[PDB]
This record gives C-alpha cells, structure tokens and sequence, in this order.
C-alpha cells in the first residue's frame, strides 16, 4: 500500500500478513453476503492496483465470479481507453504519464509506474479507480447471488417478528436497486409477507408507524 | 389468557368532555403495545391512538388536538380522556392490546349530539 | 482515523485489519448488549465519519436494527440543518464550508473534505459529532433488545442476593441506556433478606446490604 | 438457633450519659451485620445505628454527634455508649442482629427526665 | 493513553484493540480472583480517566459489583474535593473530583493535566480509587474464610499450603498477609502428620523448610 | 526483506515471525493449489535472496517439488549466467552470477549492495520469477483432472459447474488468462442439456455474467 | 408450464419500420433472460437480440443501428420495433425466452420487397 | 520495561499485554519445570522492579511457591542491606541516592526512582538485581517440584530408549546442581537403570561411548 | 538480537515474545523434522549468544536431544581455542575463546561489544553455526529409515514414494541427489513404473519421471 | 488394450534421411509418454528420444543435432524424421509408449551403407 | 519400620565439652528433616536444632554460640557436638527425624555439675 | 530372527597379520550396531571394536593403530583385518550385533605363537 512516512512523504509499503489473511478469512466465511464489500474497501486503503490483484488473486474458491469480476474489469477498462485517450504526450518532458486502462489494473503497469501515477501532484489515483472497477464487479456479484427475492420473504409461523424483519432487510440490502426508494418495499409487502397475529398487531398499528413501533409491538408475538 | 373491557361511555353534548377508560386483567406493563379505534355506522373502521411499550403515544389528525391517552401503573387501566367533542364524534368505540396476538374489547358506544 | 504523527502532525491513517475483527466479533458475539456501546466508543476512537461508517457496514447481520440506526442517524441530521442551517458565511475566504447534517453523515461529503474539517484550526469534529449521533441510535437498539422488564425482574426465593443484584443492574443498565429502583430492588427480594434491609436502615451503601445479605440462606 | 437480649437500660438525667450493651449467643464475629434501633411511645420506629462485618459504623444524625458503638469479641457483646443524652432520647431501645434472617431483643427501655 | 514519543513528547494515543480485548477477556476468565487487580493496574498503564472509565464500562457482566465501584469511587471524590476545597489565564488548575473521575472533563483537560508541568497526575489518581473499589470486590467474592481451610488427610501438604495462601490472599485483598496468626494458624489447622513434624522443627522455619519437612505423605 | 525506514533509507530487516508461519501455514492447508502462488508473492515482498531460500526451506513436506523446483531454478540460472557471460576494480561489485541471485554463492551484505544499489540489480525479484515459474509448474502437475471430464451433471447448478471448469482451467495453465475461444467454446459442449440450449439461444459474445444468469432456475 | 408467440410480422416495402411483439404467458419479470432470432430460408440460423434479467440488451451487428427491443412489464410483453428494413431482412423471426429451460415460439414471417 | 529508542535514549515503556499474557500462560501449562525460568528471563528483558513484581503478582495459582519467592527475595534483600549498608547524612546533592533492599525489589521505591537508579550514569541495574534474587527462588520452586528422584527413574520394558533417556536428563535438570554430579550419575547410573534388552548392548558397547552411540546403538529395542 | 535503527546504528533489541513462542511450538509440533533447522536460522536472525542459549534453553521436552547439543557444542568449542590460542590490549577488546562465544563465560555486554565491532566479530553467528551442526545430528537421530530401507510400495503413487525418499534423503544428510541417489531412486521403483523410467534413458528430470510415471 | 508398431524403415546410403512413424491405438494424447529406442547388433540397448506429455522434446548427444520427434494428434501417430544419416546409423530402431505400464512395438529395422 | 537412638551421653563439668550422636536405621539421606530437642526435669520442652533435606542447620539462641549439627552420610549418623557447656545445660536430651510422620528415640542423658 | 558366525580364524605368527570375517543374516544395513569383542583364557571379557549406524569406527587402545574394522554391504558382511599381531593376541574372538536385543556369534580362535 502507499502510506505516510514521519517524513511526510508517501512511500510504498508491503501489503500485511495480517491483511491478506484477513480478506481470504472473509471471503471463506461470508462468501458474498453484502458486508463482504466494505471489508474488501476498508482493508484496501491505500492499495495499489497490484495489491489490489494481489487480494482478489489469493481467493482460491469462488472461480466463477473471479472470472466475471475479470470481464467488468475489461469492460471498464476499455470504456476508459475510450472516453479517456489521453494518446498525445511527449516522452523527454520531465513529467512522465500514459496511464491507460491496462495500465490502471496493473496488466501493463509496473509497480514504480503505479507508485509514479499515486505520488504525483495532481495525482492520478489508479488504485482508487481500479478499487472502484473491482467493487463494481463485486456489486454485481452478491445481486446474482443473493438466494432469494424480496417477495419470497415471508414470517415463519414461529418465527419471531425481528428475526424475520433481519431476513427482509439482509435480502433487501443485497440486489440494492433503488436505496432508499424501497419505501419498505412499497409498505405493503414488510407487512403482507408478515405472520397472521403479527399483521393483526401491526394493521392495529394504523398508519404512521415507524419500525421500532413495528417490532416493539410485534415482541413476544412468538417463540 | 387475556380479556380487556372498555367503559365510561355515554350520552354528552356537542362542545363536550368525556374519560373512557379501558381496563385490562392482569399486569398492563405486560402489553407490548395498547390503543384504541372507533367506527361510526355505516363508515370504516378508524383509526383512534396507539400506545407502544416505552414509547410516546401518537394520535390520529381529526383528534390530535384534543383527546389524551394516559397509562396507570397502579391501577392497571389505559384512560382516554375525550375534550371538545364535536358532533362527528358520535361512534362506536373499541380498545385493542397487543400480546401474543392482538386482543380486542367489545367497545363503549359515545354518543355527542 | 486522525491520528497524531510523531512529528506531532494530526495524519490519517487506515483503520487497522485488528480494529475491524474487533467490532464485527463484537457484534457477533454480544450483539446489543449494553457493554457493547463504549467498544464501539473505544474501537472508533479519532474516526472520521467514513469509517464510522465503514465500521457499521462492515455488520453483516442485525439490518433491522442498522435501518432503525440510519432512520435515528437522518433525524439527528436533520435538527442539525434545523438548528445550524448555518448559510450564514458571505463567502468562505479561507474556510471550506460548513458541514451539513449529510456531510457529517458521510452521505454528501468526500474522505479529503471530512480530514480537512477534522484537521482545521480550530477542529471541527465531524468525527465525533457524528459518533455522538450513532452511539445515540445504538443506545435505543440496546433498549429494544432488553429481553425483561425492571419492573418484572424477580428474586427467586433461593437465588443468592448477589445472583439477584447482577440481574437487576443488567436490567436497569439497558432501560436506561434512582432511589425508587433501590426500592424496587428491596420489594422484588425473597422474604428473609428484606427483613434484613428493612432493618438496615437509611443510607446504607450497596456493599452493606450485599455484606448484610452475605448468606441470606443460599 | 440465636437469641441476643439488650440491657443497660434505665433512668437517667437530662443532659447525661449511659452505656448499653446487647448481648449475643455465640460468637458475634458470626453475625454479618448488627444495629440499633429505637422507638418513642407514639411515634414510628426510628433508626439508631449499624454495623455491618467488614465495615465501619454508620450513625443516625440525631445521634451523629454523641453515640458510639462498639464490638467486643471477646466478649461477644455490641455496646452502644450514649453520651450527652436529651430529654427527647427517652423511648424505647431495641438492638438487631442479622445471619439467616433478622433477630431482634426484645428491647430495653431509656428515660430521660 | 498517554506515551513518549520518538521526538521525547508525551503525546495521547488510542486505547488499543489488543489491550481492550485482554481486560474484557480476564473478567470472563478470572472473574474478581485477587490476580485480576495487578493486571488491571497493568493493563492501564499510562491511562487517561477517560481510557480507565473504558475499561471499567466495557466490562459486560458483574453489574452489581461495578456498580458498587461506582459507589465506592464517589466516596473517593467527596473526601478529594474536600481535602482539595480549592475553588489563572495561563493554565486550568483546578480538577475536581469529578473531573479526576472523567465525569465532568474533556478528553484534552485530562491530557493537560497529566502532561503539564508539574504533573497532576489525573490517571493515576483515579486507578487508585478504582483498585481500592475492586480490592473490596475481591474480598466480597471470597469464598471461604481462611478459619475454613484445614488440610484433609489425604492432601499433600503443598496443596493445603496453596488452599491457604490463596483464600488468606483474598481476605486481605492483598498478598503480604503473614502476620504471626497465619504462621499459627496453617501448623493448627494442618493435618495430624504434619503437624508433628512441623512441630517438631520449632519456631523461625521457612515455607521451604516446613514443606520439605512434609514431603513424605 | 528490504525494507524503507521513515528515513526514506532502504534497510535490511529480519524476516518476521508472522510471515514464516503464515508461508508455511498456507502450504499446509492450501497444499499447492494455484492460490499458493499469488500468496508467495505478496508474503516474500522485498525478500532477499537468502529470504526466499528461507521460505522454500522452511517447508516441511512436498520433498518431491521442492527438488524440481531446485532443478528449474538451475536451469534458469544456467541461462542467466549464458546471457550475461561477462566476466571482470570499479570500487563497487557489479557483476552478479546465477548462483549469486540464487543465494548460493553471495552473501546477505552482497546481496543487500544489489538491490540497494542506484540503480538496482534486483536479485530478489530475479530469483523470485525463476521460483514462481517453478511453483507454476507444480500446480499443473498436482492439478488432478483435466479440463475436458469437467461436465455439468443434470441437476448440478450451472453456477457450481462454472465454479468447477474455471478453478480446473486455472490449475491446468497456472493462470487465470485463459479464455480463448475454445475454452468459450468447451463451456457450453460440456453443460448438461436444458442449460445449454438456453446458452445456445443467447448468441454470441455473451458474458458470463449474461450465461449464469440465463441458466439460473434450470430445475435444480 | 410456459407459452410464448411472437405477432406483428407482415409484408413491408423496402426502406421500411415494424414492431414485432413476443407475448409471454405468465408475468415477464420472472424470465431471467429474452431474446429474438432470425432464419432466412436456405441460410443458418441468425442471432439478432437478446435482453437478460437486470441487463442491458445488446444487439447484433447487422442490425445495430437500427432495430430496438423493449420490455412492457404491465402488458407482458416484449416487442422488437424493427426500423429502416433492408430487402435482405425477408427472413423467419422467432422469439426465445429462458426460465427452466429455453422456450421457443413459432415464429412470425417478415417480407421486405 | 526500559528500551532504547530509534532516537537513540533510553525511555520507560508500558509492559506490553503479549508480554503480559505470555507469562501467565507459561505459568498455567508449565507450571514450574525448569523450562519457566529461562522464559522468565526472556520476558523481563528490561524489566523495572515494578514490571517483575507485575508478572508476579498476575500469577494466580501456585501461592504457595510465591509466598517462598517472597521469603528469598527478602533474605537477599536484607543481605543486600547487610554488605551495602549504604548510611550517611543524606547529601541531597541533586543526585538521587541509597538503593535499598526494599527499593530494588520495588516495596519503598518509585518507578522514577526506579528509572532514575537503571539510567544514570554509571546505570545502578536495580531490574537486574532484582531478576536474579526472583530467579534463585524460582530455582529452589523447581527443584523443590521435581516429582521424581534420579534414582527412580528406571526405564520401562517397552520404554523406547530415547524416551528413557528424555525422563533421565529432564529430571536431572528440575534437581539441577553440578554439570559434575551430571556426568557421575551418567556413568554410574543410566546404563545401571536401562532395561534388560539395552543394557546388553550397551555393555557390549564398551567404554567411551557418546551419548549419540548409546541412543542409536538402542535404536529399535522393540518398540 | 542486534537490529539497526533509524540512525543507522546496530543497537540491542530484546527478543521478541512472538520470536520465543514460536520457536517453543516449532519444536513442540515438528519436534526434530529437518525442516526445524532452517527455522531455527530465520527465528535467530540478528541473535546474541545470549539470545541463542535463551531459545534452547526454553525448549521444554527432548532434553536427551538437547544435552547431545551441548557435548556438540563443547567440541566445537574446543577445536576454535586450538585453533586461536592465545586468548583461550587495551585500544581493543579480549579475544573471544569457545565458552566466550557459546555465551557461558562471556556477558551480553561483552557480545554486543564484539558484535557490534569494526570489523565485527560475528560470535553469534559462529555459534550459531555449532548449534545447527548439532541439530542436523540429532535430526538424523530421528530419522526413522535410512534412504535404502526407502522401497516404492506396490501400490504407491510415485509421486508419494518420490516424498518418502528425498524426505528422507534430506534427514540422513541433514540437507543436496546424486548420480548415486539418481541410481537408487529407480531401482527401488514399483515393477511397472521401473519400465517406464527405464525406457526414458539417461539425463531425466525429475519433472519428466514423474509424469511419465502418472498414470501407474 | 494398447498395442503399437513402427514403420517406415529400409535400406538408405550414407549421407541420407529418413522419416520414421509410430503407430498408436486409440488416441496419442492418452499416452503420458512416448518415445525411440535403438539397438546395434551386438551393441548394449541405446537410448535415442523422448517425449512428456505436456512436455518439450529431448534427444541423444549423437543425434542432437539431427533427428526430429513429432506428434500428430489427428493422424494419432508419432514420427521420427531422421537426416543426416551416418553408417553407424544402422541398426534395430524400437518406439515405447508409457500408460498403465511400458508397451513397446516389436522395432523396424534401419541400414545405412 | 525406622527406629532411632542417641548415645554419648554422661556426665561432664561445667565449663567442658561432648559430643552427643544419634544413629539411624537404614540411610540417613531418606530422612527428609532431622533434628534435637531437649527437656530439662520441669521445665516444658525446648527446641534445640533442625537439619531439613537440602537444608543448612539453624539453632537455638540460647546455643546459637556454641553447639554444632552434623551429617555423616557414610556412617548413617547424625551428630550434635556440644561445647562450652554451662550447668543449666543438664537436661535431658531428644533426637528425632521426619519420614510419613515425626520419630524420636528415648532420649540420653547430659548432666552438667 | 537373527543369527550371526565369525570366520577366518587361525593360527598365525608372532609377527602377522590375518583378515576375520563376521557374516550376518539378512541385510547388514539393518542392525544399528556391530562390533568385536574378545577374550583370552583366564583372563576378562575384553573390548575390541565398535561401529555404530552412521557413525565412525572406534577402535580398543591396544589395537589402535593396528587393526581395521570394514563393512561390506554388498556380501552383507563385516571384516576385521588384523595386522602386527602380537603373541598375546593369542584370545578367543567373538563378534556382536544390535537389533531389538544384542546378537553374538560363538567365536572363532586365533592363536599367536
């Protein structure tokens, strides 16, 4: 990653053992549940695009979307080439810069030519633009795998109300078209695909209630 | 398991005041949630107050300048003290509580003319 | 996070692999119980609101209550613009803007304008208000999960006093996230000891009634 | 099981002292807490003084300034020393102890006159 | 906490995962046995009150003992404000008892306390507090009286000795607590074996000495 | 490894503790499935050669590829050593051999000269390509089937068959760039029969993302 | 189980626009892929458009320009508005959808001349 | 402890809580074989007064063997008392003075007077004084814990001799004493104590033979 | 051990509580596989004599093993006093004999001294040599067969008995296949396997015998 | 199961080339290994080539500059070019093949004079 | 099982010397502690001196000067040489050892006149 | 199991040499140790030679610069040849082995004169 020296000058330092451990240890456990994806930023800081292939190749299992994950790759990279041609330069200015969509996913970048793009002023942050290729393809990932749609979400005849109202807004959260403008998946489908007493407390409940009033009076509805 | 029965209803003038009061067996820190509707002849069931366990009670708009919904402890009884009554306000009044299920009184007939 | 270089500039730093385990087994193995709000304090300790934000994403169960901490979130952000609509500046000649309820959020403001606030002269703690707007949503979520009521927490009549007391205080805890409850704790004992704290007296401390109690049959 | 009787008591005059003394079966170091209490004719029992195994004594205010209590192991007594005594101190005395459950002498009286 | 830095400065840094995470950990373990106080004091080394009120409220379980910390910590306060009734541009000289206890102090009033010169050592004062509350913890959770342990006969005498020390370490709340009594009490209430040989050895042995003497069954 | 101190100055520092176990952890675990590789990589950042000798040394079992991994090291030193032949005081030592960059004949200070030099001969990262082609060549001889047996079972979910033809594919070749078209092409021959129709009906230049997609329900 | 006809096809001159449209048994958003095929008589079978759940339709070259798919989730349907018609488009058009399997309609004949 | 900094200075150091854990742990499975005492050593590199009284203290079982330890840190305090009776009219010179017995074991010391005595020039190492008086301790508790007497260990009939061997020198060790007594009794005693099967063979060895030859000419020995 | 700082000056640094458990469970878990021993070399980088004596001296079990290293390292301890005398000078400091160096007659202030010289006399480093050389004896000790008691089973796959040999190859040398071994290795080879090695001819890989002998 | 035989030998001068052929059963890229094997009369077993599945050719010192191996999957044959052709060329030439054991065709004989 | 007896005993003048000596059964090194005590006629029992396994002799105060404690491992006994022998030193005199529990032998006599 | 006999025995010169012979069952690469022992009449058991696995040949301090121990792993057999004998070589020589026990020839005669 790139870090801050005491200097005051960013410097390149190795990718941590506790680090790559960290990000094969989340994708082993979690899979692609949504949480994954802030993980895989957060333990990215400062990446280069090699630390950041370095992350997504240690990922042993999961083969399937680490090829899907290197096609929206090569989409973005191309769109870049495209909208950002940037081909006339010359080599002798003292100011050495070509940075191409190859160049950003580190297929046609050497480490330094990465460290030269970050550390410049203006920087051109290519580990942070590859991040946001990656994560892209990752938010694709999750949508294709999320099990279930939102309206096959339904209350367990014994299912405690919060366990279900969890299980709505985890599928919620995955495949998150519209955040925000779900509107508790237009109001009606929170309570529709509620438990029979449940939605008897909760239709009692009248108009205006929030999802803490929901939940408290849906409390010991059930085992 | 549960039974509530509301009272305190009666015949009052328009420009009135009036206290229902709706009384619960057992305990009524045990309800999670408790409230009242009401239903006019001939017209859909509408919704009154709701009560929920720790939380600040909420009233419905053609009323939410004047009725007033008030718990005890001690008596284990939810009030619903009715002021400015309007003429409109002639209906037939249930309470509702909210346990394993939600259970209802048979309701207090309020009657302003 | 900020934190002070030992040059004793304020840098950001990356939030550390160990403090994001620490949150996310926190949450995994506690989950609302009250102990786990100061960890929270403590685990963001100079966070800026990205990682703030960061560290609540990175929960992977409990979205009912993240929703209800985004809905307490958006109303705190809100009586900010309410009391800090803060459109006062003619013009900012050296100074950025003033951080709106969004920006302190995370929501409309960029890593780089979040440092900048965090580390002007003098600071302007988005961080931390922020934190103060979180740490407020949490608290309701710990009172949602309070499994009993305090007025419903009952000795048993051979459960020893100290046994009774950690309930009762674990309780009290997260409803309130006074002397009525020393009451309550008096009147909800098994017969033998309230004789016992009945003839304590007034002001005894808890130790004397937990020493006085120190045996109180089992 | 444990039986504890006060003595000491007596008349005594407006602005004297007298020194009690309640006596236990046993060993006292047994007992994880013991105090005083008292009552005047008429008037609602009254709090003297504690102590409890491990710790200091707490005095009631009305006495705060004069009465001491005292442990004596060898003994086994628990002596109160009344100092500086009022006319109002006349009631009537009464010392408890505590182990599985609380006992009580069944008093000795204290006038002041 | 508060720590040196390379340039010699005493500079604030954040309580650390690693420490949080081993406080929590030896209350789960060790619950209030007499060890735990020693650690705690370690554990805090350098702390602000703000770090030490930290570590107290991370602590999830044992609320009837905390709160009888926090009971305890406030006669602590009442008798420091009294004792210090004091009530200027330059410098804030005043902590109060509360301030002391991080109940009515920011974060950066602590740090200039501590790091002023003279020092007001606002940490240290308040672990001291903290540790006399938690020493009447651990001897309230002690749960035999030393008068209790007696040698069975067929214990060896090292396991009698450390039944011994362990509750006598309890009921103290301290571990120096080898008055003439002890010395007394643990040949009285040893088993009839050793206690002749013990005897027998006369007054001024060692522990060595004694548990040497009693190797043999 | 060498590493940069807040001085901004290259220094040796003693390879860590947390790093041998996490080399010699993951070997036992992973054994040597292709996600060995990239791991070595990343662990063995500014190894010198003696750190990269130490790593491989260190681990205990697979005798048998360690000594092949000996050989195809030999042989790339061999053509090291034939394209800089030359040989022969400029005050500082500039020429390095193929056992020097392997660490058999040079030592740490020498090897440290090197790659702190301006500008560097980077021996670490010289010997670290001839050992990761090594290592690429014993993934493919214990990858364990043959890209062409993998083939979809009628109620095996298309996405555990794609998951199952490209971890295979990427053992076989070492690498993960390796989508020319017959590969494209196998994919599809070998899904079971319903999937298939449905990728025949989606046409050509279909992603991947487009085929799982299509093929999600298929019954089972 | 699943049924789905294509409609729409006809005679048109040179130089000209129609709007084919697949009709789906059932509701559209349940499908997780849709497209359309050609065959001229005599000539192999011809991709033309394919549309997959939560995607963006991608067309084929000969018709890149020109020709539209679209998506009615209320009428269920899908329609292919086919504009600036070549001689050469004279072909047989089906329609594919993509549930448990892949499904196919019939066709309908289009005739540029 | 105390540590030198990248500066160069000498500067206190909290004790770190891997330190901390690593003694308890140690204590916890080990107990007090002979292994304990060089970690001990190991883990107090550095270490004030306070910090060994620290690691003490946050031992929680085995007090019997901590109050001993009490017992010869205070003789060899008080002998310290005795050779340094270090009296005078108190100079009050601007220097600090009088290292007591109770000052290096940390009863009546500060740890700033502690840090003072362990950086002056020339440095007075209260911490190393200390570490050796808590280490002759530790010693007499390992030996005085050492279960079983070199005379009775005596190798099984389906003992691998290797085995054999390991109890015999492990034991020797926990009784400690001379290098002098070790090599006597290895004469004297491990063939004597050896089973039937490999006495034979090491009879048959003749003089002079090294412990390696012994233990591979025994190699097999059955099991 | 001695590290550098960021002054650029070689000081002492305590070893490393990470350092001294990981050794302890080397030896616990691998307890005398050759592998050990180039463990041992990584964990000791930079180590004093002291600090060297400390990781043996930590190492609970296998005492019979440890006390062959001691005689081990008084040997050579023996043969570096023939070989420098003299000491068995004021502007410098002593000349370090065999028990200076093992680190029992010498103070840690006395091997930093030395250590930290120009030119250095690296005293941890030459006894680190003598530890290793008694480590690679006590690894052979445990090797369980010796190379020709290393037969393919029948049934074997070769890669498995192609483990066993060099494994063990690697223990009795403690270490570096030749023209010998290359001998041996196919003539304890399964039946079938042996015609598949032996049509291959001379100068084969180990690359190449293994997999033309998939498939067996 | 699997039986192979060369062919393409005969009666060539010196100074010549010849181009052997290895015929295999089934399909060549089952085999793990294949390769040439020749024999002098009179003269210890001589080995001439190999080839690894999945692997580059290697060849004898005598012939290193010379002879060629090939493999034709689709012909399901590996040949042997040989050029420059020597007298001491002459002798008996064998293929081998490696699958579950060693196979070996029976040899075709080359003379060179 | 283990029997022991002093000797050496008599009569001696003030002002003089003995060596008192007390035998052991089996070997002397198996006793974990050893040691001497001493009774004069009405007097209570004095202690005297304590050897323990591993251990340096302490002795009494009111000999500490003089009297000396010693081991002979060879011939099994453990001796106490007495010197400057004053006349309350008559007493009479005790050897014990601790094994599974205390053994003492009879006792000799010491006279001082 | 395993059974051992020297050769090569005889009567032999002051002033010779002569080569003995130890064969073994089996394989000589099994047993972990061999060695030579030898004993005149009357006179005690005495120390030859020793070779240990792995190990160096140690040789008994009479013999030392004379007698040589070898091993011969193809004939499974282990040599000792004897040069400079001397009169009082004259002994009886027996052979020993290690495995799970130690194994002895019967010996063979040499005899010096």
């Amino acid at each position: 990653p790139i870090v801050q020296n005491l200097q005051g000058q960013m410097v390149h330092q190795c990718i941590s053992p506790r680090t790559l451990n960290a990000w094969v240890k989340v994708v082993e456990e979690k899979a692609f549940s949504p949480e994954v994806i802030p993980m895989f930023s957060a333990l990215s800081c400062g990446a280069t695009p090699q630390d950041l292939n370095t992350m997504l190749n240690t990922v042993g299992g999961h083969q399937a979307a680490m090829q899907m994950l290197k096609e929206t790759i090569n989409e973005e990279a191309a769109e870049w080439d495209r909208l950002h041609p940037v081909h006339a330069g010359p080599i002798a200015p003292g100011q050495m810069r070509e940075p191409r969509g190859s160049d950003i996913a580190g297929t046609t970048s050497t480490l330094q030519e990465q460290i030269g793009w970050m550390t410049h002023n203006p920087p051109i942050p290519v580990g942070e633009i590859y991040k946001r290729w990656i994560i892209l393809g990752l938010n694709k990932i999750v949508r294709m795998y999320s099990p279930t749609s939102i309206l096959d979400i339904r209350q367990g005849p014994k299912e405690p109300f919060r366990d279900y109202v969890d299980r709505f807004y985890k599928t919620l959260r995955a495949e998150q078209a519209s955040q925000e403008v779900k509107n508790a998946a237009t109001e009606t489908l929170l309570v529709q695909n509620a438990n029979p007493d449940c939605k008897t407390i909760l239709k009692a409940l009248g108009p205006g209630a929030t999802l803490e009033e929901m939940m408290t009076a849906c409390q010991g509805v059930g085992p | 398991d549960v039974q509530l029965q509301e009272s305190g209803g009666g015949l009052v003038q328009a420009g009135g005041s009036l206290r229902l009061s709706c009384a619960a067996s057992g305990s009524i820190s045990r309800f999670n949630a408790m409230g009242w509707w009401r239903q006019a002849p001939g017209k859909e069931r509408e919704f009154v107050a709701r009560i929920v366990k720790g939380g600040y009670a909420v009233l419905a708009d053609s009323v939410k300048g004047r009725f007033t919904i008030s718990i005890d402890s001690a008596e284990n009884t939810l009030a619903l003290q009715m002021n400015r009554l309007k003429p409109e306000d002639t209906a037939v009044y249930y309470c509702f509580a909210a346990l394993d299920t939600a259970y209802w009184g048979q309701g207090t007939q309020v009657t302003v003319s």
